[PDB]
């Protein structure tokens, strides 16, 4: 070696350093895909959320971990081909805004769709259920029939929550993918706390998984 | 003639053919399908586990059965293959415990400390560590070198069939180096199977099918508890009690336990990969 | 009279 | 009146096909059926290029074929020196989700480009000892596919909302926009005159288009899927695509049809990239079953195979020179054959 | 609204066309030009190669 | 870019003084940086190198044991603390920027110098001292005691330009590479153990002292330099 290439690689090592050391501090973050129909209430889930079209990319610092969220609203594309870019998500979030009657057939083969691509196979979805006050006050007039024909029961908040939520449920076909519902409405201040807990659920499943027990 | 001759019942060593070949078999089969299978960090220990067991499952059931079971003198593999059979057996016993060891600590951080887990546990890591394992269990092999070896404890000087391989030091140095292989072996591996198992079912049990998760942690406790506790207590034995001490019932006695002891270690190995496959 | 074998 | 205009658009989809079919007095096996085959080609990995903490998603080559550029989802755009393994260059991204980067032809500037929808033009050779973002170019309503220099003020584009874009990156704007695709273009392959360029759409087609006029000339259909890559002949008057049919084509601009099939009947999984060899004998594709495979692009053999990747091979590229071929991995590494 | 699409097809379907075999015979020819000059075919030796 | 030297001046044999360049418009802690010293009638002398992230520091066997250079990379600043100061240290001091990858240009920028007045190694060869010439085409002529080239294909050899009253300016690096900001009026060639710098048609601003600097091993070596005149 010349002296010039000792000096080139004395670069490239400095080089190294600098990537692991990025690396090592990317690597704390918990990356989530946030997903859902439109005006479902993705903008407003975690109110302290601090933004940072594309992707659109949200952070927030919540109970000692930093959570990275990417809306992807603005990719008007086919999915199929950005979609793995998605892969190493620690978590799906889907939104559903419950008083739409008109959206739903469109939130449940979008999540039938996630669910069963094959990108997501194992991963965990934590679906929200927005609006829980607007839809018991509208159940009063509609009795849920508008939207599912086949309902039949009480078409008060409760029962129609759990058959809601079923029809959600219905669509995962994994062992290894588990589903964390949790109804909110727009005063709910506490929706960091939801996906904290369900973020460390998930993570210790998949070390249990990973260790073999 | 008769100095070192134990008359041992022929149908008790009859049942040992039938044991001994069986966990052999039992053991191979289940190592070999597990190193085949594994071949993020767990696979790596899970490995080193198995091949450890393999080796040590192959390596001794001959020489246990023809020198320690049915031929017991003279020792036929000389000094030389003497030192390297004891210095294998002991290398191979350190492996096993030390590889159980890390696994549980490994666990205990995966799921304990998930975030802590997830940025700390590389492959890299793991692989340095399984080796450094490797590395230390060699070493704790390494007194036994010195220790043992062959002499011929006929009635009179010189005597074709009066050759055996023991420990050639005295009280002094018996004593020390059992004790080290009973700590490193398996009272330290002991405490920390234990403490972290027992921790990591607890914090499970807190919280269906995750039940049996839990009861593998615990089997695992019970395994290192059942199968090389007996064991030792042998080792203990064999350097406490005195020629006062000794008696023909306790000489007898020493034999017939020593193949329940080498029995109940040989099935630990055979076990392993099914515990930690299932 | 004690055991040789370890 | 609409139903007019479907009949003589059929009409004229008819005439085209005859066409076509008239001009198919021989195959292309038949013509090179007595040539001597390549054999077995057996290449080993002559380097590994490592320091990607995420998967590699693009990977282009210098025109001085020791030089390259490595695109990955950690956010990094790196340069590798191929020869020493040495890393040249780290430049961090804006936006971590790219999938796709490109090397001047001078050496002076690299494209990037992703779901953020630019492209920006990184100028490497600056005082000040720093790469700095030269330019954003914006004006793409989807994601960047593709992206290559013309020249180090010209960029050609594809982007997921069925369109291209010729930039000037000086000024920033789009001197050419090109459309007629139906689904997004995912690849983008320029002519050795770099005077027209071919583009393959998830709508199963690819589209040739006149460079300067602003126009496609000739559209190619025989894909059942998503044409994911696209290269051209050498000589300019041929080009190689791979879909998620688990197949390549090879197509003839002056014949305007296909040519030759590469399939197997054990391979049923997608091609992520194609390149041609300098003599054009072999065409190497990459697949999704974490390998690559040796085509005779005159026989439609299996010359060989290249299998030291522990995951997907997303892109693949061969030296101005003829002389190594780069493969890059979802596994966070390069590789160099020879 | 469908104007583009038979514009597009009438300029397409007037194009001059040759026989495969002239299109196969040429890509054959150009690959045995060059079939020297093409390393990864024939293997070039360790002082050539630089890798 | 800007290296402004500083300190300097008037001493007594047997102190001390520091030296300091403060940087300013480039990335400082990219650069590995040298101190180039020139006495009063002679040619330039090369006397540390300290590389970026003051991994790799080298002096010359003239200045070792006595001299200390450091670098301070958040305030952009590089240090020579001088001690033991005898009567041939009394130069001006150049700080020259230099980085290196592949394709680089090292010893790019120079400095303006700081005056300090106080009260084997491979041989370049220049073989003439003075040539009197615009509009000319002229020839410089360097010779090396061992072959500057390496078995990487890489030729070692830069060509510096200082003209009257000013630090010294790359022209050409590794034989044949003509510095950015520098006409094509230009050239370099040769082999080993012989170089030439060819400048055709000569012009006013080309006429000064043309030193060859081989960077092939260390210490870096200069010749005692070609004087240009009209």
């Amino acid at each position: 070696l010349s002296a010039e290439d000792k000096a080139a690689v004395e670069r490239s090592k400095m080089i190294e350093k600098n990537l692991k050391e990025d690396g090592i501090s990317a690597a704390k973050d918990v990356k989530l895909l946030l997903l859902g129909a439109d005006n479902s209430g993705k903008s407003t889930i975690v109110k302290q959320m601090k933004i940072i079209t594309g992707i659109v990319e949200t952070h927030f610092t919540f109970k000692n971990l930093h959570f990275r969220l990417f809306d992807v609203g603005g990719q008007r594309s086919e999915r199929k081909k950005w979609i793995h870019c998605f892969e190493d998500v620690t978590a799906i979030i889907f939104c559903v805004d419950l008083s739409d009657y008109n959206r739903m057939h469109e939130s449940l083969m979008l999540f039938d769709s996630i669910c069963n691509n094959k990108f997501f196979i194992d991963t965990s979805i934590i679906l929200f259920l927005n609006k829980k006050d607007l839809f018991g006050e509208k159940i009063k007039k509609s009795p849920l029939t508008i939207c599912f024909p086949e309902y039949t029961g009480p078409n008060t908040y409760e029962d129609a929550a759990a058959y809601i939520q079923a029809q959600f449920e219905s669509k995962n076909r994994s062992p290894n993918k588990e589903i964390y519902c949790h109804m909110t409405c727009a005063t709910d201040t506490n929706n960091a706390q939801v996906i904290f807990d369900a973020v460390t659920d998930i993570i210790i499943a998949n070390n249990l998984r990973g260790c073999g027990l | 003639n008769s100095d070192l001759d134990v008359n041992t019942d022929i149908y008790s060593k009859v049942l040992v053919t039938a044991i001994y070949l069986a966990l052999f078999v039992v053991g191979t089969v289940g190592n070999s399908v597990t190193l085949f299978t594994l071949a993020s960090t767990v696979h790596y220990h899970l490995g080193s586990l198995a091949l450890s067991d393999l080796l040590i499952l192959l390596l001794a059931m001959p020489v246990e059965l023809y020198n320690f079971i049915w031929v017991h003198h003279p020792w036929a593999f000389g000094d030389a293959g003497c030192r390297g059979y004891y210095f294998l057996r002991d290398a191979c016993t350190y492996a096993t415990a030390l590889n159980v060891a890390s696994l549980s600590v490994e666990r205990y951080l995966a799921i304990c400390h998930p975030f802590k887990a997830k940025t700390l546990m590389s492959r890299s890591r793991t692989k340095k560590f399984i080796s450094a394992i490797w590395l230390a269990s060699a070493l704790l092999a390494i007194p036994m070198l010195f220790t043992m070896g062959l002499q011929n404890r006929s009635a009179d000087g010189t005597h074709p069939g009066g050759l055996v391989c023991t420990p050639i030091v005295d009280t002094a140095t018996v004593k020390v180096v059992i004790q080290v292989n009973t700590f490193m072996s398996f009272l330290f591996p002991m405490l920390v199977i234990s403490i972290l198992n027992t921790v990591i079912a607890n914090k499970l049990t807190v919280m269906q099918a995750l039940r049996h998760g839990v009861l593998v942690l615990r089997a695992v406790v019970i395994a290192f508890v059942v199968c090389w506790l007996p064991y030792h207590v042998r080792r203990l034995m064999f350097c406490y009690i005195s020629d006062e001490q000794w008696t023909t019932f306790l000489f007898d006695f020493y034999h017939y336990f020593y193949m329940l002891t080498n029995a109940l270690f040989y099935a630990s190995s055979a076990i392993n990969p099914i515990l930690y496959n299932l | 009279r004690r055991p040789y074998i370890l | 009146e609409l139903d007019q205009l479907r009949q003589e658009a059929e009409q004229l989809k008819n005439q085209i096909r005859d066409a076509r079919k008239a001009c198919a007095d021989a195959t292309l096996s038949q013509i090179t059926n007595n040539i001597d085959p390549v054999g077995r080609i057996q290449m080993r990995t002559r380097r590994t290029l490592r320091g990607h903490l995420a998967k590699i998603y693009a990977m282009h080559w210098g025109t001085d074929s020791r030089l390259l550029v490595s695109a990955s989802q950690d956010g990094k755009l790196i340069i590798w020196d191929s020869y020493t393994t040495n890393k040249v260059h780290a430049i961090p991204l804006r936006s971590s989700w790219v999938m796709t980067c490109a090397y001047a032809p001078s050496g002076n500037y690299v494209a990037c480009g992703g779901l953020d929808n630019i492209c920006s033009i990184y100028n490497l050779k600056t005082r000040e000892g720093n790469v700095r973002v030269s330019r954003e170019l914006a004006g793409h309503t989807g994601y960047l596919s593709c992206c290559r220099f013309l020249d180090d003020n010209q960029i050609v584009t594809s982007s997921g909302d069925t369109t291209c874009a010729l930039w000037d990156i000086e000024t920033g704007q789009q001197t050419t926009t090109f459309t007629g695709h139906t689904g997004d273009v995912m690849s983008l392959s320029l002519a050795p005159d770099t005077r027209l360029f071919v583009s393959g759409a998830c709508d199963a087609s690819a589209k040739l288009w006149d460079v300067r006029e602003g126009m496609c000339r000739q559209t190619f259909t025989g894909h059942e899927s998503d044409i994911n890559a696209i290269c051209f002949f050498p000589n300019g008057n041929a080009f190689a695509t791979g879909s998620d049919d688990a197949t390549c084509r090879l197509f003839d601009l002056r014949a305007d049809q296909e040519l030759m099939t590469y399939s197997h009947d054990n391979i049923i999984c997608g091609i992520t990239s194609v390149s041609f060899s300098k003599s054009g004998r072999l065409l190497l594709a990459g697949y999704d079953d974490f390998n690559c495979n040796v085509w005779d692009a005159l026989k439609a053999d299996r010359a060989g195979v290249l299998a030291g990747h522990d995951n997907r091979v997303s892109c693949l590229g061969v030296t101005d020179d003829g002389m190594a071929v780069a493969t890059g991995s979802w596994d966070s590494f390069l590789k160099i054959w020879n | 609204q469908a104007r583009k699409l038979v514009e597009q097809l009438k300029m397409e379907a007037n194009i001059d066309r040759i026989k495969v075999s002239k299109a196969a015979a040429d890509l054959m020819a150009y690959c045995e030009a060059h079939a020297k000059e093409d390393p990864l075919l024939t293997p070039v030796p360790a002082s050539e190669n630089p890798f | 870019v800007q290296l402004v030297e500083s300190g300097g001046g008037l001493v007594q044999p047997g102190g001390s003084r520091k030296l300091s360049c403060s940087a300013s418009g480039f990335a400082f802690s990219s650069f590995g940086m040298h101190w180039v010293r020139q006495a009063p009638e002679k040619g330039l002398e090369w006397v540390a190198y300290i590389s970026s992230g003051s991994g790799t520091i080298y002096y010359a066997d003239t200045v070792k044991g006595r001299f200390t250079i450091s670098r301070d990379d958040p305030k952009n600043t590089l240090f020579l603390q001088m001690t033991s100061l005898r009567s041939e240290d009394t130069a001006m001091y150049y700080c020259v920027r230099s980085i290196y990858y592949y394709g680089s240009s090292p010893f790019d920028f120079w400095g303006q110098g700081t005056t300090l007045t106080v009260s084997s190694d491979i041989v370049m060869t220049q073989a003439t001292s003075s040539v009197p010439v615009p509009g000319e085409s002229v020839s410089i002529s360097c010779r090396s005691s061992k072959s500057l080239l390496h078995s990487n294909g890489n030729t070692y050899l830069y060509w510096f330009l200082q003209r009257p009253g000013q630090s010294p300016q790359l022209l050409i690096y590794r034989m044949s590479n003509l510095a950015s900001g520098v006409p094509d009026r230009f050239s370099g060639s040769g082999s080993g153990t012989a170089f030439t710098l060819t400048i055709s048609r000569l012009e006013a601003e080309d006429v000064g002292v043309y030193y060859c600097m081989q960077h092939l091993e260390y210490p870096l070596t200069f010749g005692a330099g070609t004087k240009l005149e009209l």
